């Protein structure tokens, strides 16, 4: 019951918009791939 | 199976819902595991088995192990080519950010997106996917941080 369906092709866009901040963050990953802030 | 981005949908009772997005590189599928559950996917192909997988990643990989190599090289600005559900796929630039873990330094992207952008492709300046967008964590305000998750 769950398919793909293509989307487009995998290119660097020359005009992209840029934007977000670059934060640093301390977290933690656990065995259940979960990211925590800490 | 050609190469490009793929959304990932679930056809439910009335009509399809996107569930999230992967790549189709070298005959193999990516994407992240809660994105599938780790389940079979059809396509036009036929019916697609997981071949590789890994929770702790939250990654899968379909009819062959994962392909995707390149790595953010923790310098450079880099593109979220978002596929977000009922919209047209877009190009975003960002400087990552950092995840900061017991065990190194992972690259995150600060952009927000609908939970079905999950899988969608994050590239550096050579169109290389350097990992997949949609494993992170909510900070303060409520916006949104997500790895730049890339098969070890
Ligand atoms: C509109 C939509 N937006 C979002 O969901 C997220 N954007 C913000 N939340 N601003 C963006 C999702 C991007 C695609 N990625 C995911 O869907 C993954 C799937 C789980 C992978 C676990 N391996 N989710 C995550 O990575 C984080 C992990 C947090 C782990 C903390 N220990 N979970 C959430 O954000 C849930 C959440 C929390 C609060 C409020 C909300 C949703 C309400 N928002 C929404 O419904």
């Amino acid at each position: 019951d769950m398919y793909i369906e293509r989307a487009g092709d995998i290119t660097w866009e020359k005009d992209a918009e840029v934007t977000g901040n670059s934060p640093r963050l301390d977290v933690a990953l656990d065995e259940s791939g979960d990211f925590s802030l800490v | 199976t050609t190469d490009g981005v793929y959304r990932v949908m679930t056809r439910r009772l009335l009509g399809s819902t996107q569930v999230g997005v992967g790549v189709m590189q070298e005959g193999v599928f990516h994407t992240m595991w809660h994105v599938t559950k780790g389940a079979a996917l059809r396509s036009g192909e036929g019916r697609l088995d997981p071949y590789w997988g890994d929770v702790k990643q939250d990654l899968v990989s379909y009819c062959g192990p994962w392909k995707l190599d390149a790595a953010w090289d923790g310098l450079s600005e880099v593109q979220l080519l978002a596929v977000p559900p009922g919209e047209r796929a877009k190009n975003i630039q960002t400087l990552p950010g950092i995840f900061k873990t017991k065990d190194g330094d992972i690259g995150a992207v600060a952009l927000d997106y609908p939970a079905g952008t999950s899988g969608s492709p994050i590239l550096d300046k050579c169109g290389r996917v350097i990992g997949l967008y949609g494993n992170g964590v909510v900070i303060k305000n409520g916006s949104y941080v997500s790895a730049i998750t890339q098969g070890k």
